[PDB]
């Protein structure tokens, strides 16, 4: 049923299931607790959030969890980009929740490279509905190689993604090279997702058994 | 597996 | 560097590749640490024809050289992956580092952890030759990955400088695919397909770091590759 | 640094 969409209904199904923002309840044990409870409450949106995107729901329940192991940090990442948007030299984890790069120390190099995101994503003043489409994007794709119907979908997301730089009056040039532009920023958020995933397992082996166990793949 | 039991409910 | 035409952009990439280099290997005999060595030294090698055909590419001459090191060893593996998944297309289930070392995912298992990276490496492989990649495309996706994987940490507008080049070798890309029959919504979803390809690349390479990383103080390499991973 | 020697050739 994910092939049958008009790139408007993809749209529109893409931002009706979109999470929650969660709020939060500082030295380095503190503000770490914060994150990471913050984060495991963000995971369970995600899980329903996964199953709402078209064409997850009719991937092998393996497969499902596969996808989902391998890109869960990466959604949380490109999530609290998009979300410190507006906030120029901040990173807006919860609305109660707004951190700057001091703080970043008690870390402070992936902190940089999320700050670098945000301020890309401003300067080509990324929409929402864009937002949406990279982020189903980085569900399917970054575990498809550990499968014929997954690019079969991505192809879709493509033609979504160009269907709304069309709709702006962006002109062929500028369509594919905004769309280069946009998915070469997912080579980013890949790199920031393995540095953080090196840091949480030295950092932590409290956290929890939900949590634990997207580290332990 | 806490992951089978989210995507099933 | 900005007001090339596209088929001059080709075949200033083409003219560009650095050679296929041969190991010291000898199937006289077989080691893990014996087939470490020969393919560090082969990256080693390697390393010094990336450093002078990263000096053709178009726009990376008119950086710094402070930033044409930081994109270097930020991107060297990168690079020496998706050559080797290139050499490796028609090659289906092995690895080519060489046309002398030619090695399965039977032998990858000698190593240890380095499977993962090896089946992935196979994976990439496959993905490529069932697209039916280009020569055009490859030598334009190698040099995005040169531009492009360590531009985010960096003064301010080299940087824009980067993202015009970036812009131009994007055209290219949508350039050769209309050329060879594909609607526009063909040259989208391969132009879309090809640049997912690098987030992977990506992958593999900071799985190869973190790899690169543990060999080097258990002590099971050369001097430019131990500055590489020291940085 | 050897990365900085072979730049400069
Ligand atoms: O960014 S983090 C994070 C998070 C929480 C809620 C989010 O919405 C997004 C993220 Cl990225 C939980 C633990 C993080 C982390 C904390 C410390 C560190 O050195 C590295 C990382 Cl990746
Ligand atoms: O796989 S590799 C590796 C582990 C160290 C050097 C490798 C390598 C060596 C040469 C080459 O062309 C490509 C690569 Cl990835």
């Amino acid at each position: 049923l994910a092939l049958s969409l008009t790139a408007d209904q993809m749209v529109s199904a893409l931002l009706d299931a979109e999470p929650p923002i969660l709020y939060s309840e500082f030295s380095e044990a503190s503000m770490m607790g914060l994150l990471t409870n913050l984060a495991d409450r963000e995971l369970v949106h995600m899980i329903n959030w996964a199953k709402r995107v078209p064409g997850f729901v009719d991937l092998t329940l393996h497969d499902q969890v596969h996808l989902l192991e391998c890109a869960w940090l990466e959604i949380l990442m490109i999530g609290l980009v998009w979300r410190s948007m507006e906030h120029p030299g901040k990173l807006l984890f919860a609305p109660n929740l707004l951190l700057d790069r001091n703080q970043g120390k008690c870390m402070v190099e992936i902190f940089d490279m999320l700050l670098a995101t945000s301020s890309r994503f401003r300067m080509m003043n990324l929409q929402g509905e864009e937002f949406v489409c990279l982020k189903s994007i980085i569900l399917l794709n970054s575990g498809v190689y550990t499968k014929d119907h997954i690019h079969r979908v991505l192809d879709k997301i493509t033609d979504t993604l160009i269907h709304l730089m069309a709709k702006a009056g962006l002109t062929l040039q500028q369509q594919h090279q905004r769309l280069a532009q946009l998915l070469l920023i997912l080579s980013h958020i890949r790199h920031m997702s393995n540095k953080g995933m090196e840091h949480l397992y030295s950092m932590k082996c409290p956290l929890s058994d939900l949590l634990l166990e997207m580290l332990d793949a | 597996k806490i992951l089978h039991r989210l995507l099933q409910d």
